[PDB]
């Protein structure tokens, strides 16, 4: 599986990789130097976990997409928009109640595991934070929550 | 006028911030509008006043400018900076950072700053002529000008008391005008707000008034503990007859002499504050604000 | 408008004093969170006018679009419009419909469907002869001629959308 | 809003301008006599819109209700709103209606009359016949068809309730 | 408003600066650029209403009025409402009308003309017969009933302007 | 305040692997929360106190920089510590860990600790030496001076007054009897409504209560326009002692000759009259009654 990987002289990102091949080694001096390749999926290189409110109004240099999206509702359904990505939950659990949508696995509400209804049809999930994207509404309060992402 | 908008943060490396490029001699247009942020969310800084500060280049040791932000928006964490002559001074790449401080007089409480960034002054027709820093020289000469005036003053009063002396010797025969005058003073440090000067800070933007009564032996305030005193409940209550002044969330309260009470300043959740020392309480009282600092007046 | 603190011994006074009559006379004439006698704005809110409200230019309001063949060779056109829905009846009738019979090919949308049973009166080309079209509530149009098997039925009009 | 008065060598002057401006501010965001583009408000006077006026939510008129039996069984369903009427005729017929008779069981009342005779065109169920109900200003409303004492009349549509 | 500047070293600023509040205020009641809850106004723009609009006085449209002898003796009455033509079918047929035959005498104007041809459904006193008059775009009014040579024809209804 | 959030493990093989970087200027308002980890769960460290120890370079020995920490939650594994003075003194790239410990007779009994990460404290304008008066200085250096010259010359000048008033007062028999007078009649022209008398005409049958105040550089009074003052909107206000004396519709407002003010006379629609002389302002506010008119008394 994937490994994190951090180096000594860049410690504020990690990247995540996965050996991949090493260079030819020779069969003598019995002081050898040589390479290896470590294929990363991802190339960007993440730093810290950010937990903000409703917007992101850090310097972002890539789009970054988000780990955890943490909704409470205060009106009858879901309608979370920041001009470009529309997110919609039609029927939703109106009156104060959480939803996660965790980025990297599946969608929760309140306490229990609910994938096959959480989401309405032409909802997004492939959506991404640029350095001034707002989704601060009187409809939902919402806990962004993503890694700094560069190459 | 010019602004130059940047987000900077307290957590993450100002690099990614675009180019700020100031011109020299630019005088108080070219303003740096920035909006603080730490780990991702806007930074609070409501009771803390912004700080820009400038850094000195290494190789000479000169350029290094603190100076207080004029205009903030503390609760939403943004701040307008007017570019200063002395951010301006060296051309080419300067350094530079926000900090933010809170000070009870001579003395930070808490500080907390941004990451630094760099700005870029470009050349201008004209060129500012600096001079060298001399704050300690300045400080060290008005130090010894002020000790010359104690030295001087003190070799001129003594002379003008001692070529007067004569005239000192025969103003009163006897004492009939001293011991009248010293009748006058004990009344002067009584009934007159004169001596003791005490400041309430507060929360109102206006003029709040101020009661003061003076009382010994109130409860728990005996030296024998609780119902040891000789009236209980406390002794005679004397309303203290003040001059009050006003400052922004200042009063200035003046007492007479007599009423001098150095004790301990305790803090009541309301418009109250009291001094207690041992047995004698000095009671302050607001009407349509809340004291929230009290302390004896130095100057 | 976004404007800043006066007070006692204030750094920059008539400056800021300045610029926040600036900012507040500045939403007098556009933006901010007031409605203005001129620009392009958008209004949120219940906005109940116990007056007389005249409109010189247009006033638009929701529209939605639908046609479809009911049966029987007859194709309704429809446009929403606010609370009213505008028809047009077309086509031309090609087998029989029986007398008081449903047009089963296709129904009037939910969106598109009354409140009540809707009688649309129509016309045939060439003749004197007369029908009528009932949506139901439920879309499924019924046709309330006698049986037919040919001819052009026509007929515009309104129907409305809730009772 | 309400404000108070600025002047030379007044007592408290940074504060009297400043809870002015305060004031004054206050009512560019919500509440005085000003309309607002949010919130919920009550708006009196003649408004003339020279533009565009577009409604996305709805869009309410003045509307009332009445339903009555014209005569020999004719049921007509009328709903106003605004200066348009919206009709649909109903029921069966009972006893012989005369040709161009007048229906006089019930009256349309004078909230729903017309200002111009309106003649609404209906159908008979189960045949090509079709016949016309008008509506006078008066409320008597009268029957357009032939003599008919039976049969089940139909027709929904619109008539106008003002004139120049 | 119009207002007077605000600045360090300024003369008479005290006065300047209560002018400028009481000018600003003025505009927060009635006049300047701004729609109040009261008075009779003006706006200009276009003013998109996301919520409820209701209208307890009245709502007044453009309207227009037209009348005229389409052809045969049958006179059409038309008043334009905002994107809505009520119309009137009367007079009586005067002389022979053909089947399917345009009504040449006078046309609709183009400002009453729909975008599509929209059948207008009548009925003929005295009798069971209906026919219907179309209106196409162009305004030629046609004749969708059999050959007639007299009879009083009479419709009440509307049509839409635009598409 | 800043905080930086951490989580720590015993076990795992870190050993540079989590970065902190602080400024050396902050003060109280840095700190780091810190979550401990024994085998991927946190670690209870009931009954053990935690210690922040830094490793700074430069600067070892056998107590290099071990600083007790205040707030911890020792069932949930987690510590909140605020960067000291010492702990941002080394500026530079520091390592530092946590050891928790046990204690007996002030000898050691049990002592496990996290594995160490970055320390960075990054330097500020107030760590970087700069050049001044011809010689290199840091911050702390000169603000110990001249509050050491400020300290100095109070007690100076307090020794200046008293040593002179010793000649006058000590060495006389009659010259501490001028000594007196001088001190009770600046009071009494200052606190005692005096010499200063001024007749308010109003409305009421009655006897209305009056306030009065004064304030120098009010809006409208400054010398060089509006807002070229010290102060903007107006210096201290003080509230001027007053004696009231009626008759029909006539007070006779009386106040210390110190507040004699021959200006310029405004009455206001109200029960308020303002006199005006340049920057100085004279403020009465009657309560009850109108104020018709207003003059200096004429005797």
């Amino acid at each position: 599986e994937d490994v994190p990987i951090i180096f000594n002289d860049d410690l504020e990102y990690t990247f995540y990789g996965r050996f991949k091949t090493a260079d030819n080694v020779a069969g003598d001096t019995n002081s050898i130097i040589s390479s290896f390749t470590v294929l990363c999926s991802d190339p960007f290189k993440h730093g810290k976990i950010q937990s903000v409110k409703n917007k992101v109004i850090e310097v972002l240099p890539y789009p970054v997409k988000p780990d955890k999206l943490s909704f409470k509702l205060l009106t009858e359904g879901l309608l979370a928009t920041d001009g470009n990505y529309r997110l919609k939950s039609s029927q939703a659990k109106k009156g104060d109640f959480l939803e996660f949508d965790f980025q990297t696995g599946d969608t929760f509400l309140n306490g229990k595991v609910n994938n096959n209804l959480l989401d309405l049809d032409s909802d997004f999930k492939n959506i991404r934070l640029t350095t001034g994207t707002d989704f601060s509404s009187s409809n939902y309060e919402l806990t962004i929550q993503y890694r700094k992402a560069v190459l | 006028m010019t602004e130059h908008f940047i987000t900077l943060s307290t957590t993450e490396p100002n690099n990614n911030i675009g180019i700020v490029k100031l011109r020299h001699a630019d005088v108080n247009s070219q303003a740096i509008v920035a909006q603080i942020v730490e780990n991702g969310q806007p930074k609070n800084f409501e009771g803390l006043q912004p700080f820009f500060c400038l850094m000195a280049q290494e190789a000479t040791g000169q350029g290094v400018s603190e100076e207080s932000v004029v205009s903030f928006d503390a609760k939403n964490g943004t701040l307008k900076y007017v570019a200063s002559d002395n951010a301006l001074q060296f051309v080419g790449r300067n350094e530079a950072y926000f900090s933010f401080r809170k000070q009870e007089g001579g003395r930070w409480i808490e500080q907390f700053s941004t990451r630094t960034f760099h700005y870029i002054v470009e050349k201008s027709i004209y060129s500012q002529p600096f001079k060298d820093s001399n704050y300690w020289w300045t400080f060290k000469e008005l130090y010894r000008i002020f000790n010359k005036y104690i030295e001087d003053g003190k070799k001129s009063w003594e002379q003008f008391v001692e070529a007067n002396r004569e005239i000192l010797e025969s103003i009163d025969p006897g004492g009939v005008l001293l011991a009248k005058v010293i009748d006058i003073e004990k009344i002067v440090n009584e009934k007159v707000p004169a001596g003791f000067k005490f400041v309430l800070e507060h929360d109102s933007e206006y003029q709040p008034e101020v009661k003061v009564t003076s009382y010994k032996n109130a409860i728990g305030t005996e030296t024998d503990g609780f119902d040891s005193g000789p009236v209980f409940g406390g002794g005679t209550i004397y309303n203290v007859p003040v001059s009050l002044s006003y400052d922004r969330q200042k009063v200035y309260v003046e007492m007479p002499k007599s009423y001098t009470l150095a004790g301990d300043i305790i803090l009541i959740d309301d418009g109250t504050l009291l001094v207690i020392k041992e047995t004698q309480v000095l009671c302050f009282k607001m009407s349509d604000a809340k004291i929230t600092k009290g302390y004896v007046f130095v100057a | 408008a976004s404007i800043k603190k006066v007070y006692r011994g204030m750094k920059n006074g008539a400056e800021t004093i300045n610029d926040d009559l600036e900012a507040i006379n500045s939403e007098l004439t556009s933006g901010g969170n007031v409605v203005h006698k001129t620009g392009d704005e958008t209004i949120a809110g219940k906005k109940t006018f116990t007056g007389n409200v005249e409109v010189n230019g247009s006033l638009t309001l929701p529209t939605k679009s639908w046609s479809g063949e009911l049966g029987g060779g007859i194709i309704l056109s429809l446009r929403k419009k606010g609370t009213t829905v505008e028809y047009s009846i077309g086509g031309e009738i090609s087998s029989s419909i029986l007398a008081n019979s449903n047009l089963v090919n296709r129904s009037v949308p939910n969106e598109f469907c009354p409140r009540n049973r809707c009688s649309l009166v129509g016309h045939m080309v060439g003749g004197w002869n007369a029908f009528h079209i009932d949506i139901p509530s439920s879309g499924v149009c019924q046709w309330f001629g006698p049986t037919a098997s040919s001819g052009t039925p026509r007929g515009t009009g309104t129907y409305p959308i809730d009772s």
